[PDB]
Parts: C-alpha cells; sequence; structure tokens
RNA sequence: ACAGCUGGUUCCAAUCGAAACAUGUCGAAGCAUGACCUCCGCCGAGGUAGUCUGUGAGGUAGAGCGACCGAUUGGUCCUGUCAAACUCCAAACUUACAGACGCCGUUUGACGCGGGGAUUCCGGUGCGCGGGGUAAGCCUGUGUACCAGGAGGGGAACAACCCAGAGAUAGGUUAAGGUCCCCAAGUGUGGAUUAAGUGUAAUCCUCUGAAGGUGG
RNA sequence: UGAGGCGCCCAAAAUGAUCGGGACUCAAAUCCACCACCGAGACCUGUCCGUACCACUCAUACUGGUAAUCGAGUAGAUUGG
RNA sequence: GUUUGACUGGGGCGGUACGCGCUCGAAAAGAUAUCGAGCGCGCCCUAUGGCUAUCUCAGCCGGGGACCCGGCGAAGAGUGCAAGAGCAAAAGAUAGCUUGACAGUGUUCUUCCCAACGAGGAACGCUGACGCGAAAGCGUGGUCUAGCGAACCAAUUAGCCUGCUUGAUGCGGGCAAUUGAUGACAGAAAAGCUACCCUAGGGAUAACAGAGUCGUCACUCGCAAGAGCACAUAUCGACCGAGUGGCUUGCUACCUCGAUGUCGGUUCCCUCCAUCCUGCCCGUGCAGAAGCGGGCAAGGGUGAGGUUGUUCGCCUAUUA
RNA sequence: UUAGGCGGCCACAGCGGUGGGGUUGCCUCCCGUACCCAUCCCGAACACGGAAGAUAAGCCCACCAGCGUUCCGGGGAGUACUGGAGUGCGCGAGCCUCUGGGAAACCCGGUUCGCCGCCACC
C-alpha cells in the first residue's frame, strides 16, 4: 500500500495524467490517497509519478495522519479511536492503519472519505522540479522518506 | 558558400540517385594513400582522427583536409613511405541552395557531403613508431579544415 | 495526401511479408461466423475479393448477420456506426 | 475499337436470350412543334431573348457509345450504358 | 532453401498431392467431398468434411474390402470402381450423409473413367451428387463387359491366376445385389 | 438606392461556455452544411478521460543490407561507405475489441435520441515530431498544453517561462522564487576552486561567444 | 605522458557603461553538501454569500442537511431582477 | 447595357499545387499543409472481355542470338498505360469455345476518416436469362487503386397515363431510362484601358523607413600549399575551416495605409573605429633618404575645383 | 500408418547427404494397348487392362547440420532508440539526470533434418 500526495498543481499538466489523479481521487495540491500495490495501481502512480510523491509509510505515521486528517464520506464528524470503534470493522485508529496497510480494507469501505486532506509542509519541502534521488521532493520514496513529508503535513 | 550552411543535420536524408539529377561530382581524389597494396595489419602504429561533434562535411572540405594531411606525409616519408592512410567516409548526402522570393523554394542541387557522428574515425593511418609523430603532425593539418573539433587518438600503439 | 483514392498510403498494410507469398490456405476463405462472433479485420495481400475499405483494417468488429457468402460487420469508426461488408478470408476470430 | 454486327444476349422483352443487331443511334428529325419551341417564339422579342440568346456549348474530347440493340426474333430494341470509345466500327 | 525471402510452397504442394485452387473451389459448396482416389491396383472413396484441425473422414470403402462381400477378382478395374464407391456411398447413407460433391483430386476428367464409375456407385447408394450423366461409362462397360470382350480374345487367360478364364460381369451383378440388399453388414 | 466594407448599438445579476477546423460555394474581407457551445423534450441502465491483462492492427526511431533494391572504396576472398520515395530485422508508442480495477450514472437520469438558438470557419505561443528555407520575431503541417477568453505570486519591465486556476472576509502554512542593501528572510555552516569584476543572466528576437591556442 | 575543474587569448560600433541598481573577491562568484528562514488569492482553518442537490412543504415561503469529488471567463445560449 | 472568375510568401508576368490516380513528405491505427519531392489520368481493347482444357515463365549451363533435347531456376517473366500492390497445377502462356462488357432491383462502404453533402466508383446480395465446366464453381468487363458531368432542352428505347361539354383525327403534356456538356470539371452565355479618374476598406497586402535574418556585402581569425634567386611567415598568399558587424543586397510581412513627405545636395550638432594625416613604437628583402608591412592611439585635422540631379565614380591642381 | 487416403499449421517442414525396407499383403517402379479415353507427333503423359520382374527411383523407417529457417542460453546490451518529468549542462547543432519501456547486426554454445488431426490397415 502506498500514499499518494499531489505535489503539483494542475495547471499546465497533460490532461490523462490530471483525469488519473482524479480516478484516484485526488483533485487538490496536497490532497492524499491510499492506494493497494496492484498492477493495475501500479501504471496509474507510474504515469503521475512526475506531479506527486508516494510511498509506503510507516504504521505509525499512517496513524498519525488519519488521527488528524481522515473524514467521514460525510459530515464534519470528527475522526477518532472512538468514531473508528463506533463505525468501522474495526476497534481504534491502529486496527484501521494495519487493515489499510495490510491491504484489507480501504478508506471508503469503512464509510471515510477516501482522501486525507493534508497541510503544507512544515518547513518546506524538498521541491518540485527533481525526483527524490536528485534531492527533490517528486516521485517514489523512502518508507522514512514519505514519513518525513507526511508528518511535515500532519 | 560558408560551411555555416551545410555543417548542421538539420534535413531529411537526401542520398537517392534514382529521383536526384545533376548532383556535382566530388572533389575527393583519393580514400586510400601511402601503400595500398599493402595490409594495415601489418604496421605496428594505427592512428585515428576521431570528429567531436556530429556533422556534415562538403566533399570541399574532405579533400582539403585530406589533401593537407597525405602532403605531409609525402613530404616527410616520401612519395614512397612506408606508411597508408585512409578517409572511410563518403560524401551519399546531396545538397541545396534555393538561388523568385520564397515561392517555390525547394533549392537546386549544388554538392555532396558526409554525414559524421561525433566520436567516429574520419581517417585513419598505420606507420611505424618512427613515423608516429609525423602522422600526428598531419592530422593536426587536416582538423583545421573540417568544422568540428577532433581527436588524435592513438589505437595500436604502446610506444610511449 | 497527393491523391484521394482507396488505396492510398497503403503500401505497408496490403503488401505480404514475403514469407506469406502466394496464394493463401482454403481454411480460413470458408471459416463459419455465428452472428455475435467478435471478429478482427484484416485484409489478407493474396485475395482480391471481398475487401472491405484499407481504412477499417485493424477494427475488431461484430458479426451480425451475412449476404449471400459474405458476412455483415458491424463496427464503430470513431464515433460513428457502420456495417462492413467481408469476406472470411479477410476475417480471424478473436482470442 | 471493334464491335460485331449480331450476337447473342438477353432481350428484355422476349425475356431470354436471343440474336440481336446493334446499329449506332441515327437522330430522329425535330417537327418544331413542342412546348419549348413555342415558348421561343413566344418569348424572344426586341433586344436580348434570355435562354433564347445562348448558342450551342461546346464537346467532350471523346463521347460515350450510342446504340440501339434489336431482337432478331420479335424485332424490339432495347438500351443500354454506352462506355467512351474513340471510334466505333462493327465487324461484319 | 535458397535464403531469408525464398518462398517454400505448402507441403502438400511440394508433394504435389492437393490442387489448393481446386480444394477451393470443392469446399465452397459447403457440403461433404466424395474423394475418390486410386492405386495401381485398389480404387478408395471416402466422404470428407472439414474440421478444426484438418479433414473428417465420415465414411470410406476400399476396393479391399470388396472381397469382404463374395469379390474374387481384381480390385483395379471399373466394375471394382462402381461397387467401391456403391459401398461407401451406402455407409455415408447410414452415418447420416445426404449429399457429396465429387472431389476427383489430381485425377483427369476424362469420360466414363473410374472415378466417375465411383461416383455412380456413391449415387446409386442414395447419396446426391452433382453429376452429367452423360461422361458416365455406358452400364455394359460398369459391369466390366469390355474385359470380358478382352478375354475373347483369349489364346492365353486374360488373368492370370485362375478367377475364371473368360471372366465374369455376371459377378458384378451378384455383388452389386448383394449390396443394394438390406441383410448387408456395412 | 445597394455593399459580403469601416464605425456605433444605452440597466443589474445567476447557470453553462465555444470556434479560429472539415465538405461545398464566381469561394477565399462572404455564406451554407458539419465539428464545437447552449436551451427544451424523450429514453431508462449503463458509461469509459486512466491503468493492467488478453485477442488483433501498424513498419516510424534504431539497426542492417553474402535479405531485395539502388547508391558507394581499394587490393592480389579480403577491405572502405550509404538511402524521404530500400528492408532479412525492429522498438518506444499510437490504435480496435473485451475482461478486471478505478471513476461515474440510475431523486444531480448518465449513455443515446429528437427539436429550438447560436457563436464560429484572420488565430497565436511554448514543448515534442516535423517538411521548405543560409536564416528569420520566416512559411507550411502535426500532437499537446497554454494566450486569446486566465486573476493572484515570481521572472527588473514583459499575452502564452515558473508557481498557480479565483466567491467574500479572517487566522495560519507553504509554492515558484528568494534571504548584503535598495526589499520580507543568512553578511548561515562544513569544504574546494576562480583573480578574470570571469561571474553575480533557468527559458529567450532578448542571456552570445567559435574554429584555434594557453608552463595561468 | 594521459585525464579532469575553473580561468586566460581569440573578442571591433555609433547620445551615457552596467549583473534591475548599489556594489561584491577565504564572495554578495562557481561547484559539492548541509542548516535555518522569508515568501501567493495555492493548501489548512472560523464565519458569511451564491449555486446545485436532499428532507419537510402548496412554495421556487421558512427550517434543517450535503458539496475532497461546487465557485475564473471573450463570442454565444439559458434565467431571476 | 454588361461581362472580362479563382489560386498566388502583395499584384502583374510565369505557373494550375482549379477534376482525378500512385510513391514519398506523414511523425509504425485513422486523418494531415505549402508555388513540397518523383510522376501519371481525360483512353485503349470484341479481345487486350468470359470459361474450360493443356501448361510454366525471366536468365544461365550442357548436347545438335532463329528450331530441337536435357539440367538449374518461387518468380528476376508476363499480366495495355503512372506508381505502389496482387498473382505459378495462376490472376501468366497456348488452344478451343463463348459474349456476364447481360436485364431488373437492392445491401453496404466510398466519394465526405471522425461528421452532414450530389454525380461518380467499388465490394456484396436477391430476381430473370445465359456461357463454359464432369462438378463444385467461375463470369455484375480488363488482377487492384485514374479513364469523369446537375437542372432545363433535344433525340432515342418499350409500354402505359393524359390534353378544359362530347366523339373522331392531327398535334401536344407525362411516368422509366439511354445518348448529347458545362476541364473555372458540385455546371454564368462573357474582352481590355484609365497618368482624367471616383468610392468603400486593408498595415488582413506591396513601395520608403523601422524590426528580425545574414545567403549577399564589409571586416577578422585559424591552417599555410605556393613564391618571394636560397629562404611559409620582409612581403604576397590559393584551398578549406571558424567568426564579428549591421555600411550593401536579398528574404520575411512584425509595426504604421482616419498619410511617420522621396533621392541627391545644403546647413548645424553629437558619435563610432575596422586609423587617411599628425604623436609614440616593432619588423624589413632596415646604409642613408625613402619605401613596404605591423602595433598603441579617436586629441585635432581630413580642404578647393571640371562633367553629371546624381550617390558612387572619373578627372585636375594643391595638401601633413 | 511393415510402406495407404484426406488434411490443418504452411521451411522447426527448405537444400544437400548416409544407412535400412517389401513371395500370393500396401505404395510404387513395372508389363501391356481390345476397349472408355488420349497425344497440333509420340499408350511419354492422360486413360484403360493387368501381374513376369524389382526394392534401383519414388515412398516409408532410422539418421547426419555443411547451407537456409525456428526457438533458447551466454556475450553484444539495459547499449541504440524511446513515452513522462526537470529554473540540469551546452554559444549552439545538441547533451544529461529521474521515471516507465527496450532493440538490431554479430560472435559463441544449444535447438531444428517437422508437429498435429481424421479415416483406413497384421
Ligand atoms: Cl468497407
Ligand atoms: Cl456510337
Ligand atoms: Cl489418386
Ligand atoms: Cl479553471
Ligand atoms: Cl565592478
Ligand atoms: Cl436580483
Ligand atoms: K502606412
Ligand atoms: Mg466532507
Ligand atoms: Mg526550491
Ligand atoms: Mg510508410
Ligand atoms: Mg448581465
Ligand atoms: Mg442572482
Ligand atoms: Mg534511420
Ligand atoms: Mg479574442
Ligand atoms: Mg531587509
Ligand atoms: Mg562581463
Ligand atoms: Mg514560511
Ligand atoms: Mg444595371
Ligand atoms: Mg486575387
Ligand atoms: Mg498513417
Ligand atoms: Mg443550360
Ligand atoms: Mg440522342
Ligand atoms: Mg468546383
Ligand atoms: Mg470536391
Ligand atoms: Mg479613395
Ligand atoms: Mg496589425
Ligand atoms: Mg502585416
Ligand atoms: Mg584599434
Ligand atoms: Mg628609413
Ligand atoms: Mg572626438
Ligand atoms: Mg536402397
Ligand atoms: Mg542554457
Ligand atoms: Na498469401
Ligand atoms: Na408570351
Ligand atoms: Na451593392
Ligand atoms: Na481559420
Ligand atoms: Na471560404
Ligand atoms: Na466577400
Ligand atoms: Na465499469
Ligand atoms: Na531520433
Ligand atoms: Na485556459
Ligand atoms: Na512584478
Ligand atoms: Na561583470
Ligand atoms: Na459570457
Ligand atoms: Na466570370
Ligand atoms: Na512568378
Ligand atoms: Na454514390
Ligand atoms: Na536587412
Ligand atoms: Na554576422
Ligand atoms: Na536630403
Ligand atoms: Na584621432
Ligand atoms: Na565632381
Ligand atoms: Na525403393
Ligand atoms: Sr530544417
Ligand atoms: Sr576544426
Ligand atoms: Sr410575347
Ligand atoms: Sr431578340
Ligand atoms: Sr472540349
Ligand atoms: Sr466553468
Ligand atoms: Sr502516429
Ligand atoms: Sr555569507
Ligand atoms: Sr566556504
Ligand atoms: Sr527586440
Ligand atoms: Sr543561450
Ligand atoms: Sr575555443
Ligand atoms: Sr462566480
Ligand atoms: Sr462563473
Ligand atoms: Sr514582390
Ligand atoms: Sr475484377
Ligand atoms: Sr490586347
Ligand atoms: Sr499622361
Ligand atoms: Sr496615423
Ligand atoms: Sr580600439
Ligand atoms: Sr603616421
Ligand atoms: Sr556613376
Ligand atoms: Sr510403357
Ligand atoms: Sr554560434
Ligand atoms: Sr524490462
Amino acid at each position: 500500500m502506498h500514499a499518494l500526495v499531489q505535489l503539483r498543481g494542475e495547471v499546465n499538466m497533460h490532461t490523462d495524467i490530471q483525469d488519473t489523479l482524479e480516478m484516484l481521487n485526488i483533485h487538490h495540491v496536497n490532497h492524499c490517497t491510499l492506494v493497494p500495490e496492484t498492477d493495475a495501481y501500479r501504471g496509474m502512480v507510474a504515469k503521475v509519478n512526475d506531479f506527486v510523491a508516494f510511498g509506503e509509510p510507516s504504521q505509525e505515521t499512517l496513524e498519525t495522519v488519519l488521527a488528524t486528517r481522515a473524514e467521514p464520506l460525510e459530515g464534519d464528524a470528527d475522526v477518532d479511536d472512538e468514531w473508528v470503534a463506533e463505525h468501522t470493522d474495526y476497534d481504534d485508529i491502529s486496527g484501521l492503519a494495519f487493515a489499510l496497510l495490510s491491504e484489507e480494507t480501504t478508506l471508503r469501505e469503512q464509510g471515510l472519505s477516501p482522501t486525507l486532506r493534508l497541510h503544507p509542509p512544515r518547513g518546506g519541502h524538498d521541491g518540485v522540479k527533481h525526483p527524490v534521488k536528485e534531492g527533490g521532493q517528486l516521485g517514489k520514496h523512502d518508507t522514512e522518506g514519505i514519513d518525513d513529508l507526511l508528518e511535515a503535513m500532519r | 558558400k560558408p560551411a555555416s550552411m551545410y555543417r548542421d543535420i538539420d534535413k531529411p536524408a537526401y542520398t537517392r540517385r534514382e529521383y536526384i539529377t545533376g548532383i556535382p561530382g566530388s572533389k575527393i581524389a583519393q580514400h586510400k594513400m601511402g601503400r595500398k597494396q599493402k595490409d594495415a595489419d601489418d604496421y605496428p602504429v594505427q592512428i585515428s582522427l576521431i570528429v567531436e561533434e556530429t556533422v556534415q562535411l562538403r566533399h570541399g572540405s574532405l579533400e582539403a583536409s585530406r589533401l593537407s594531411a597525405n602532403r605531409h606525409l609525402i613530404k616527410e616519408l616520401g612519395e614512397e613511405g612506408d606508411y597508408k592512410m585512409t578517409l572511410r567516409k563518403f560524401p551519399h548526402q546531396v545538397l541545396r541552395e534555393n538561388k523568385d522570393g520564397m515561392r517555390a523554394a525547394f533549392g537546386k542541387i549544388v554538392g555532396t557531403a558526409a554525414r559524421v557522428q561525433a566520436g567516429e574515425q574520419l581517417f585513419t593511418a598505420y606507420c611505424n613508431v618512427e613515423d608516429a609523430e609525423h602522422v600526428k603532425e598531419a592530422f593536426r593539418r587536416a582538423y583545421n579544415k573540417i568544422t568540428p573539433s577532433c581527436r588524435i587518438d592513438s589505437s595500436p600503439a604502446g610506444n610511449a | 495526401p497527393s491523391s484521394n483514392g482507396p488505396l492510398e498510403g497503403t503500401r505497408g498494410k496490403l503488401k505480404n511479408k514475403p514469407r506469406d507469398r502466394g496464394t493463401s490456405p482454403p481454411q480460413r476463405a470458408v471459416e463459419e461466423f455465428d452472428d455475435g462472433e467478435k471478429v478482427h479485420l484484416k485484409i489478407d495481400p493474396s485475395v482480391p475479393n471481398g475487401r472491405f475499405h484499407p481504412r477499417f483494417d485493424g477494427q475488431t468488429g461484430t458479426v451480425e448477420g451475412k449476404q449471400g457468402d459474405a458476412y455483415k460487420v458491424d463496427i464503430v469508426d470513431g464515433g460513428k456506426e457502420k456495417t462492413i461488408i467481408v469476406t472470411a478470408a479477410h476475417l480471424r476470430r478473436q482470442e | 475499337m471493334q464491335m460485331p454486327r449480331r450476337f447473342n444476349t438477353y432481350c428484355p422483352h422476349c425475356n431470354e436470350h436471343q440474336e440481336h443487331e446493334v446499329e449506332k443511334v441515327r437522330s430522329g428529325r425535330q417537327t418544331g412543334m413542342k412546348w419549348i419551341d413555342r415558348q421561343r417564339e413566344r418569348n424572344s422579342g426586341i433586344g436580348n431573348d434570355g435562354k433564347f440568346s445562348k448558342v450551342p456549348g461546346g464537346d467532350k474530347p471523346t463521347k460515350k457509345t450510342d446504340l440501339k440493340y434489336r431482337c432478331g426474333e420479335c424485332g424490339k430494341a432495347h438500351l443500354r450504358e454506352g462506355w467512351r470509345a474513340g471510334r466505333l466500327e462493327f465487324q461484319e | 532453401a535458397t535464403g531469408p525471402r525464398y518462398k517454400v510452397p505448402m507441403r502438400r504442394r511440394r508433394e504435389a498431392r492437393t490442387d489448393y485452387h481446386q480444394r477451393l473451389r470443392l469446399l465452397k459448396s459447403g457440403k461433404p467431398r466424395l474423394v475418390a482416389r486410386k492405386s495401381n491396383k485398389h480404387v478408395r472413396a471416402q466422404l470428407v468434411t472439414l474440421g478444426p484441425n484438418g479433414d473428417d473422414t465420415l465414411a470410406s470403402a476400399h476396393s479391399s474390402d470388396l472381397a469382404e462381400y463374395g469379390w474374387e477378382a481384381p480390385t483395379g478395374n471399373m466394375p471394382s470402381a462402381y461397387l467401391t464407391g456403391l459401398l461407401a456411398g451406402l455407409r455415408a447413407q447410414e452415418a447420416g450423409v445426404e449429399e457429396a460433391v465429387l472431389d476427383i483430386g489430381l485425377n483427369s476428367p476424362t469420360p466414363g473413367s473410374k472415378v466417375f464409375a465411383i461416383q455412380e456407385g456413391a449415387i446409386d447408394a442414395g447419396l446426391d451428387i452433382p453429376h452429367n450423366d452423360d461422361v458416365l461409362a455406358d452400364w455394359q462397360r460398369t459391369r466390366g463387359a469390355h474385359i470380358a470382350e478382352y478375354d475373347e480374345q483369349l489364346e492365353e487367360p486374360l488373368y492370370s491366376g485362375d478367377f475364371d478364364a473368360a471372366d465374369l460381369p455376371e459377378h458384378f451383378d451378384e455383388l452389386r445385389e448383394t449390396l443394394l440388399d438390406g441383410d448387408i453388414e456395412l
């Protein structure tokens, strides 16, 4: 399971690439979604590779982001362990995080919006003109690299 | 006519003689110099002139450089010296010139040039350890008459 | 294009690979397809008659009946539905 | 090109193949009593006469065949599309 | 053979065994094919149908299995050819086959020949086959009369082994009689 | 008088939102029919902008030609070269159909169908691929995003380069870009090179700097 | 004797020189890394408005609900004032 | 009284990219432009059409550029004509026979990718009648893609409908289709001048000038063959290669057509240096005098006259 | 399939070569022209009639790789080329990095001297 965050805006990006992001439920910069590692999904992230940051987050990090940015399919009801327990097939955020990372369920299945609307990266990110290996923030990240980014955008 | 007009590969390959007429003759006198009855294998030293940039070289330039190169080898090793040099490229690319404004501008045929990719050997000589510095000096003169910068690379020759 | 005839720009698609040259095997010229069957359209260079417009080479239509020995194949050209008359010789079952 | 004066072919009248004779269509003579003839006299006067002031058009490099096919047994003829032919000579 | 661009004919063509152009025309009927073939000593009739991985023979008869019904005579002649077609035909009727088109392969459409006898035989068995009566040898020749009269110009028995001296087209009748009959064990 | 030509045509707001192309035209400063925009009605469950897989289509890049074809060296098999109108080979990729996943649709009715109303048929730029031309802020294609009709931030200024698509108002954090002063943020850290004020200039009509040479 | 980095020569134009300017030389240059910051209407967040849709309704009157998947616009189409 | 067309790196001239077909341009589905590259069609053929039987071609080798025999030979032959493509017990050849190059009426695709549009074309059916073949089957012309033409009118083919109260006769009107042309080829019947001019507009489009470009022009540099009696480099300097300028010329059509007045000259002011003189230098094929070449250098100077509107230039006497 | 017929794929099947196989069986070569039929002349072929001989052809079985072809390994080569992205480099033609794909020639070693279907048959 990979966490996907759009880091580059829609202006001037190929339409078929913008549509791909929308099919992955991301319609804004800094919006994040969790995608199963399938051959079908793999082609999609590969196509959006130059306008996004992605990788597999750690259990803890996922839990931090879910607690802080997860939302109900509809409504403003805050999502905490109690919400999780009283609305999902899990006991608390941790149980959800584990099931997601192991690809057993999806935010939608559990009555949660497929998107995590993150905050701008505190302290800024590594730039959107170069990939990770070159010192930028675009492309596939380390579990640690992805964790660093997601946390800065908690 | 300046080479700036043709040195670049900015046009389709234009070589088909079945669809092109009036092609001027090449000014290249010879492609094999020195003792052509002998093999390049029979020599201890082999030095080539390598073109550093991809370019087109008009037959007029190939002849000037080759001439000034071989000319030196003859003056230093003799009109029969024990050496052999080869110009391995041939001017297959036909060139035009639009010599009436931009209307129906397809140019008339005015010459030929050889396309050379960077890193390729334009010339290659084979000599004896003695005349090694003479072939190197012939190439110094040759590359001064062709567009790109060149490398004078020594192939077989561990007599440094 | 310099001209607009039906065979304009068909040098490649209507020429046989050297070894496929010569009269083609009769088996496929006699093949029978059922209505609804998906069939790929591809003119056989060696078979003169029963061809469709070269522009349709590569389509994968649906047999929706026949006319004489030829088959009526349904396709969608861009956004427009068209019916193509074609003999088995220029058809192949899909999958 | 050459054309046989007679040959077997379909007679749309007998409704079966029979021998026919081919003949070039000869122009029939006009009477001068058709409506168009009366219209020209009525509509022509002082000055220009519209369509009636126009003169004969040109010619095509080659004309199409213009023949009659007459059934050798029922005597009736039928027409057919013609085909461009520089010259048409009958054999026999 | 010569190189990459060399064109080798289909196998059955190299072997000079199948006329593919005639085959195509044959298959265009949609009907089964009465495959008539002949050897120096024997004659074979097969009812073939088209198939995914190759042809399908639905019924057949060889001149050899003729003795099986009382034939002590040779097998490379007219009476043999006819009766062989009739047997194959009868068996064809058994398997459900009702019509056919004559496929004489690389043999010639010679009037009165054996491939045509095989066809008249198959037709009499009740099979519907597009044909032409005046291309078939006349009844007597089918019976084997032409060979009887030949043995008439005797002086030395036509047949080596002794099946008979002046031969017997009447034997043809017996066998045909035996086949047209129902009892027969096809 | 007529004009297919120039000018002008007066109040507020809300929803959607082009075409600068195709066919025909005494047609190219105009029209009509399409494409595309919009409105209304009908229909009733699927649809397909993305990806993967399967079954097919293709000969461009590259490569090669003791594989055709036609060019193109020398020596007494070898040895030297090529192709827009060559191909024994052969991609990336584009493309037909189907399944799967995704997204979407069944009160927001999708897809499709019928009808009313148009505007439009001088386009431009960047990038990729081009063809012509010495070249051009040149001419003429093609795919795409942008300007046109796109604010706001940056780029000295600056239609289309970068960030960015934007209801009002407010707090906060970033983006591009920047942190010696002009001007918000470093006269930041570890280290090396440069002595020419080289340089302090992503892109560019706009920022030059070449062949050649250098015991700096 | 080979290779690499920066620089030097090659290097001429018309009203007043220029990296935007000042001006900068163990840099305020260049290259390799790193640290901390500034900086939009973007993104996050409070309230309100419009619009679409939903529930209730005679209502397109109130009231309540949903919008991560609504909010720029020339020609033009549609509608309330 | 009118017409005298359109396209076009402005227009005219030239040309036709004004109706069609092929290869390439075209970027591996389809579509795709330029006065883009190569080149064709406006017919021809009663067989050079159709079927059947028999058969296998270029070319080369061996035996007696004509003939005969044998071997090799997937296709280089032939197939009317461009090109690309198709074809070998054939789509080619020979022989024989035949008239399907047939009548009626459709489906579909094309014309016109997508996406509406006529004529024309093609593939594929049904019905009728036929040809050849044993039969399957083949034949809706020539292996495939060019060889084409609306309405009105006329002539023609076969049958039928109809013409003003009514009957007969004459002569008309009509249903279906064939042929006759509009090549400006989706169709007007059609020549020029205007400096005597006029209007509407256009920087949608030219002339001067600006701007871009720099082939041209000017100037420079690299290499240095060659000669300079010997001697590359005192001096002259081919070939080829690399540049700078924006004085010449060309190209483009970006600005300007509700006007930015032209060439030359004159007068008056500022500037550039690639320097003609003057200052200071280096070399010399530098004795001197003087030449010749080179370097720094833009302070100052660079004048008067003859022809010609001339710029430029040719010419004269002065001049550092 | 101890030798046959009809095929599908259409060289992995071609080219060339070696070895083996047939008394009433099979296929052939083979013998022979009264008939059906036949040769612009030839019973050569086509057609018909038939068994004295033969396994020399063909054919079938076993096999060989030199040429041609198919596929595979290792090398060439993750090279050439390339879809997406970049305030990366270069005076510039052009190049580079990240991401996703990925040849061809040729060399060397294997594979390939057909596979499969239906029917009939000591
Ligand atoms: Cl079609
Ligand atoms: Cl006539
Ligand atoms: Cl046989
Ligand atoms: Cl927007
Ligand atoms: Cl300074
Ligand atoms: Cl209001
Ligand atoms: K003006
Ligand atoms: Mg929500
Ligand atoms: Mg940054
Ligand atoms: Mg092509
Ligand atoms: Mg308003
Ligand atoms: Mg309102
Ligand atoms: Mg290439
Ligand atoms: Mg506008
Ligand atoms: Mg400050
Ligand atoms: Mg400077
Ligand atoms: Mg900040
Ligand atoms: Mg008038
Ligand atoms: Mg005009
Ligand atoms: Mg194409
Ligand atoms: Mg008329
Ligand atoms: Mg007439
Ligand atoms: Mg027209
Ligand atoms: Mg047209
Ligand atoms: Mg006026
Ligand atoms: Mg303007
Ligand atoms: Mg203009
Ligand atoms: Mg100076
Ligand atoms: Mg002196
Ligand atoms: Mg001065
Ligand atoms: Mg043997
Ligand atoms: Mg740069
Ligand atoms: Na074929
Ligand atoms: Na009148
Ligand atoms: Na008027
Ligand atoms: Na336009
Ligand atoms: Na127009
Ligand atoms: Na107009
Ligand atoms: Na679906
Ligand atoms: Na390329
Ligand atoms: Na826009
Ligand atoms: Na600004
Ligand atoms: Na400076
Ligand atoms: Na509007
Ligand atoms: Na006119
Ligand atoms: Na002209
Ligand atoms: Na039509
Ligand atoms: Na100029
Ligand atoms: Na210049
Ligand atoms: Na003046
Ligand atoms: Na001065
Ligand atoms: Na004078
Ligand atoms: Na044998
Ligand atoms: Sr070019
Ligand atoms: Sr050079
Ligand atoms: Sr009158
Ligand atoms: Sr008159
Ligand atoms: Sr004429
Ligand atoms: Sr909108
Ligand atoms: Sr393409
Ligand atoms: Sr500092
Ligand atoms: Sr430092
Ligand atoms: Sr400018
Ligand atoms: Sr630059
Ligand atoms: Sr340099
Ligand atoms: Sr709004
Ligand atoms: Sr709006
Ligand atoms: Sr002009
Ligand atoms: Sr035909
Ligand atoms: Sr005149
Ligand atoms: Sr005058
Ligand atoms: Sr003005
Ligand atoms: Sr100076
Ligand atoms: Sr002086
Ligand atoms: Sr003069
Ligand atoms: Sr014999
Ligand atoms: Sr340059
Ligand atoms: Sr791979």
